[PDB]
């Protein structure tokens, strides 16, 4: 290892070429000295057209590479890009890489991985646009691997100019029947610890998949929220519970239901999170004019069920606020609205329900059957 | 060989068929040093469905737990020359992890090499060896004057492998054993990282002296980081490079923000002028353009430096560091209570690691950072 | 042809098996317990219905990690047999160096199975005809596992030398002498006996390596063997080799 | 202290006595009853 | 840039062993403008810091560099030139390597200097250009 680093300085200008070779010739022998031969020959004084053998040359041996180094050797292939055979080599390189079989070891050289990623494609446009390319263009086969979103995630994350075209091409790829839950399931679960980082863009990506039709991409949409919601941190948490609560009031029927369904699934997954970001989650009620029964159903059973776990009577303030809107609809000639508060209360009780609850409940219930009378 | 003829003989010499008909094998059956009374009795034809096998008391207590699996053995293994290869195995195997069990050291070799040795050594060294006398610990001098202890853990065979060396210091100590190498050899590699490391002693001690050092209370030597009080309810936290230490450590400043902002300010503003030719108070004092307290009284200056939530000091290891940015309540916190306390308020408001929110006791807005 | 039949429980747990199985390449299962059932004979049977040779390197790796889970240790036989099925192939196959996911399932299996896994696999393939660097690289990395133990190590010499010395034995053996295994004098006889008896680097290198490390116990008789085996100009670093038999001199 | 791998013992500087029997106190340390083999 | 994130380097000792990797390896590198601002670099190492842990292998270190900075003494004209330019501000900085550098400058100016009196060219003005096929270029800027 040392003799070879000591190379350069040692020999002319002339004996180049068949040392090259010969390091070569070491380079197909042993995988050990991968790094180090590459070091040199990127400091040596060589013919391009023997560079690009090289480059063929690693990267068939590209899975053999014990993983501390991999890293280092991808910084070599990247480096080593023209403008024109971008798309060749990003293709192979995308073919011949796993993410599976890696796997604090595995994962910090993976992290280390991304972040080489990261820095390519910061400091050189044109392998962002040729690498998604090189996924949209490989639409024809299903098996796709955890790496094809861990990577769009990450483009989506840094240079901004891609943004649309990333999300046409995500959409093409789930009404296409490619990516899917196990997929995303499996991504989520495997590589947390980079994505955390890019909580953002997820977001600024899911809520422009609700927006539009065709339930497999709003489905999609929903593990989005439901994994960020799940794995990340509690800055996250928040920023989910609210974009939902947009989601929601602003809305559509669609949207809105499957807003709900998430709901419900974010507080029977993780109630006691959900419990300090309730707050938001309660200022939806100042907006009821769109809501349609069902939803307002779904959307009660969440509040309450939310509202009566028993160490956050600290803040029963969301019950005496429910009470209240309660009171105004149950108060209407309108039947429109009369309905509302019926259901609202009846199904208040119900969650209650699991003797201060049973006065409440009598109360509640007398007083829906003299209106409804 | 192939046929279990010779083969048998090879791999289980010490198993020597008593009867013309091979019928009742009786014998030692050997693994790691050790040979095993062991008689097999087969049926009138070759087969290990039933078979007889006494043993030692020995073996028996040797192979409990493992009951179950040689009377599984017995039946799955086809030939008994296989069946001894398997249980060979086993037996090693079962006293692999009994190792805590069969351990001895042998009397000529050892015993004397190592008092040769500890002799060789020098008697005002020595400060402590275990009566199975398998640590032994031995001490050294700084030219400094400052008392550095080692200790070794030896196996049976001292001189063939490594003895284990536990040293306190905090770069990562690498002993050149060989087997020709003993005690006085790692000896002066020791004395040789201390020297080396003398640097880093020279300038903990002198922090230690001349300064309030508050959260390595009574500091081993391993420990790195040295949170130094400094004015009142402000602290700088100053993690230190063993290879470099005269060269500026990562330092930074815990208290009221309106009063940190001025030490941080100044800091970037002369940080220049630090110079690793002198020591780190020595640099810290004309670069921060301030001096410290030595020991204004450490114990109980004039605050109760308890939480005020939890009214307590050291809860799990934290310390009170938080405080408020507020003249009249300066009240100290910790990262848990102030968490747990404003992340229930109403009033509170996450950003990406910070929560903003009202000091318990005065009400004025206060930051915390996780 | 050897009309063998697997046990009821097998053959009616066959299909079970193969399903799990398929699942892995896409905690161990309460089937790989029924592996304790098979006798040597009976295991090779069942492997070969199992086309255990045909799972991907991935699902190799998954099996792997199964059976080093599974509850008690398999007896030595049925651990071979389970050996060759998985590796043999395998490796006789390679062409350019192990992927690292096969190095790694072959290393990490290793570690616990150490005297069976070598057993089965170390002479065949350095026994097979065309023996190349793709194949030598993976026994230099299993003889260089920090888990194969000294008595292990020791095993794993006694095997080497039993078969026929070329270069790529010497590189095998240069390997795990590097770690500086303890040998018994009557082993340390065997292996400067079989190294007395030449043109190439690797032996030289070989002989340079024991002629350095273990001089404490090279005889008289071992040093004039070394000298005899160097004598040719031939062999690279003859200098150095000359100034070493001095030194034992 | 599973129970013990290798047998570590002190002596209590007591010479041989036969028959040992213990009184546990607990009140303050252990006493015992021996008879010495010279006849104490 | 280097200059302006100096103060990084004053302070921080990996920070200039992680950079001292890259310089030395720019070093040899292909493309021209490569050595070019390697040795831009190296200058402003040296023209801002003493040391780059005993003040012995301070100085040898620095002699390495020197050492390196020798053999660029044998370069086209653009390295020497910002070689010499360079000199200046490490003398009037670092003092400490005065005589390092000006014997080294000394033995480059005898190249082309003759000493002898009564030889009226005193200097070998041909031996300062370098002409490769009618490309006929300037090295060593006396
Ligand atoms: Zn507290
Ligand atoms: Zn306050």
């Amino acid at each position: 290892h040392d003799i070879i680093t000591s190379l350069p300085e040692i020999l002319g200008d002339s004996q180049h070429a068949d040392v090259g070779k010969e390091l070569s010739d070491l380079l197909i022998e042993n995988t050990s000295l991968t790094v180090p031969i590459l070091d040199v020959l990127s400091s040596l004084r060589l013919d391009p057209n023997f560079l690009l053998k090289v480059r063929q040359l690693v990267m068939d041996k590209l899975s053999s590479i014990r993983l501390e180094d991999l890293p280092v050797i991808i910084k070599f292939i990247l480096h080593s890009v023209t403008a024109m055979d971008t798309l060749e080599v990003i293709s192979e390189l995308r073919e011949k890489l796993d993410l599976q079989h890696c796997v604090s070891s595995g994962q910090s050289c993976i992290i280390l991985l991304f972040d080489v990623i990261k820095s390519a494609i910061r400091y050189e446009k044109t392998i962002s646009e040729a690498w998604i390319k090189a996924i949209e263009n490989t639409a024809s086969v299903s098996e796709h691997k955890v790496f094809d979103l861990v990577m769009l995630f990450i483009i989506y994350s840094t240079n901004t100019q891609t943004k649309k075209y990333i999300d046409r091409v995500l959409r093409n790829k789930i009404r296409s029947g490619c990516i899917q839950e196990q997929l995303l399931q499996s991504t989520f679960s495997v590589h947390y610890l980079v994505l955390k980082d890019m909580c953002s863009s997820i977001l600024s990506l899911a809520q422009s998949l609700l927006h539009s039709l065709d339930q497999s991409i709003i489905s999609f949409g929903s593990l989005l929220y439901k994994y960020a919601f799940k794995f990340f941190d509690t800055y996250c948490q928040q920023e989910v519970v609210g974009a939902l609560v947009t989601h929601i009031c602003s809305g559509n029927e669609a949207e809105v239901d499957t807003a709900l369904d998430v709901l419900l699934e974010l507080v029977v997954l993780n109630p006691s999170a959900m419990m300090m970001n309730a707050v938001f989650v309660k200022g939806i009620l100042d907006y009821l004019d769109n809501i349609s029964p069902q939803q307002i159903r779904k959307l009660f059973y969440v509040l309450s069920t939310l509202a009566f776990s028993k160490q956050n009577e600290a803040s029963s303030h969301i019950q005496d606020d429910m009470h209240l809107v309660i009171r105004k609809q149950l108060s209407s000639t309108v039947f429109k609205y009369k309905l509302i508060g019926i259901i609202g209360a009846v199904t208040m009780a119900g969650i209650m329900a699991a003797d201060e609850q049973c006065t409440q409940v009598t109360s509640l219930l007398q007083l829906v059957h003299s209106c409804s009378e | 060989m192939a046929v279990t003829e010779a083969s048998l003989l090879r791999q289980c010499p010490l198993l020597l068929p008593q009867n013309r008909s091979k019928t009742v094998y009786e014998g030692f059956i050997s693994a790691q040093g050790r040979d095993f009374h062991l008689r097999i009795v087969l049926p009138e034809d070759l087969q290990l469905k039933n078979a007889r096998l006494l043993c030692s008391w020995q073996l028996r207590t040797i192979l409990s737990g493992y009951h179950r699996i040689v009377q599984q053995r017995m039946q799955h293994s086809p030939d008994l020359m296989s069946f001894m290869m398997e249980l060979k195995m086993l037996l090693e195997v079962a006293l692999k992890n009994r190792q805590e069990l069969y351990a001895l050291p042998p009397p000529p070799q050892f015993y004397s090499s190592l008092i040769e040795e500890i002799g060789t050594l020098g008697w005002d060294k020595l400060v402590y060896a275990d009566t199975c006398f398998s640590t032994i610990k031995l001490k050294a001098e700084d030219a400094s004057g400052r008392e550095h202890l080692i200790t070794l853990k030896l196996k049976a065979k001292y001189p063939a492998e490594s003895p284990d060396y536990f040293v306190d210091f905090p770069v990562p100590f690498c002993a050149s054993w060989t087997p020709q190498s003993s005690l006085i050899s790692i000896y002066s590699q020791f004395l040789a990282a201390i020297e080396s490391l003398k640097a880093f002693w020279d300038v903990m001690d002198e922090i230690d002296e001349k300064t309030w050092v508050l959260e390595p209370e009574k500091p081993p030597r391993s420990a790195t980081a040295r949170r130094i009080a400094l004015g009142n309810n402000v602290s700088i936290n100053i993690e230190v490079d063993p290879r470099h230490p005269t060269m500026l450590p990562e330092c930074f400043f815990l208290g009221a923000d309106h009063v940190v902002k001025p030490l941080g300010i100044k800091l970037s503003r002369n940080i220049h002028l630090w110079d690793p030719e002198n020591s780190v108070l020595q640099n810290l004092k004309d670069v921060l353009e301030i001096d410290f307290p030595a020991r204004a009284i450490l114990e109980k200056s004039d605050f109760t430096m308890d939480c005020g939530i939890c009214y307590a000091y050291q809860l799990d290891g934290t310390i009170p560091d938080q405080v408020c940015d507020n003249s009249q309540c300066g009240q100290p916190f910790h990262q848990i209570c102030l968490y747990e306390w404003l992340r229930g308020l109403l009033t509170s408001r996450q950003s990406f690691n910070i929560i903003f929110g009202e000091c318990p006791y005065c009400s004025k807005p206060i930051t915390l950072k996780m | 042809a050897e009309s063998l039949e697997l046990p009821k429980a097998i053959q009616d747990q066959l299909p079970r098996l193969q399903q799990l199985l398929k699942t892995l390449e896409e905690a161990p299962p309460v089937e790989l317990q029924l592996l304790h059932e098979c006798s040597p004979s009976q295991m090779d049977l069942l492997c070969a219905q199992l086309q255990l040779p045909q799972l991907s390197d991935l699902g190799l790796l998954r099996l792997c990690t199964w059976l080093l889970a599974l509850s008690p240790d398999l007896s030595l036989s049925n651990a071979t047999v389970l050996t060759r099925s998985l590796f043999l192939g395998r490796i006789l196959s390679l062409t350019s160096s192990a992927s690292r996911l096969l190095t790694t399932a072959l290393t990490s299996f290793c570690a616990k199975y150490t005297y069976p896994v070598c057993s089965a696999l170390l002479d065949p393939v350095l026994q097979a005809p065309g023996t190349g660097p793709a194949q030598t690289e993976l026994l230099c990395c299993l003889v260089k596992m920090e888990s194969l133990e000294p008595d292990a190590q020791v095993l794993m010499l006694g095997q080497i030398l039993e078969l026929p010395w070329k270069e790529e034995t010497f590189l095998v053996l240069q390997s795990l002498l590097e770690r500086q295994v303890e040998m018994t004098p009557e082993k340390f006889s065997v292996l400067m006996e079989k190294l007395c008896k030449t043109t190439s680097m690797a032996y030289a290198k070989l002989m340079l390596t024991v002629m350095t490390k273990y001089q404490a116990n090279i005889t008289e008789t071992q040093r004039l063997g070394l000298a005899m085996a160097l004598e040719p100009n031939t062999t690279f670093l003859r200098k150095s080799l000359k100034a070493a038999l001095k030194h034992l001199g | 202290r599973p129970e013990e791998g290798p047998g570590g013992l002190p002596p209590m500087l007591c010479p041989a006595s036969l028959n040992i029997c213990s009184v546990v106190s607990l009140s303050g340390g252990t006493k015992l009853l021996a008879l010495s083999a010279k006849g104490r | 840039l280097l200059k302006a994130v100096q103060p990084l380097l004053k302070v921080s000792m990996s920070m200039r062993d992680c950079l001292i990797l890259v310089l030395r390896k720019a070093m040899f590198a292909n493309q021209l403008d490569a050595r070019k601002s390697a040795v831009a670099g190296f200058l402003l190492l040296l023209k801002n810091f003493k040391v780059l842990y005993n003040s012995v292998a301070n100085e040898t270190f620095c002699l390495e560099i020197m050492d390196s900075l020798r053999r660029c003494l044998s370069q086209q004209a653009d390295v020497r030139l910002m070689l010499y330019e360079g000199f200046y501000d490490v003398l009037r900085r670092n003092s400490q390597l005065a005589n390092s550098v000006m014997q080294t400058l000394l033995s480059q100016l005898k190249q082309f200097y003759e000493p002898k009196p009564d030889l009226l060219p005193p200097l070998k003005l041909e031996a300062c250009i370098l002409t490769q096929g009618d490309k006929i270029s300037l090295q060593e800027p006396l």
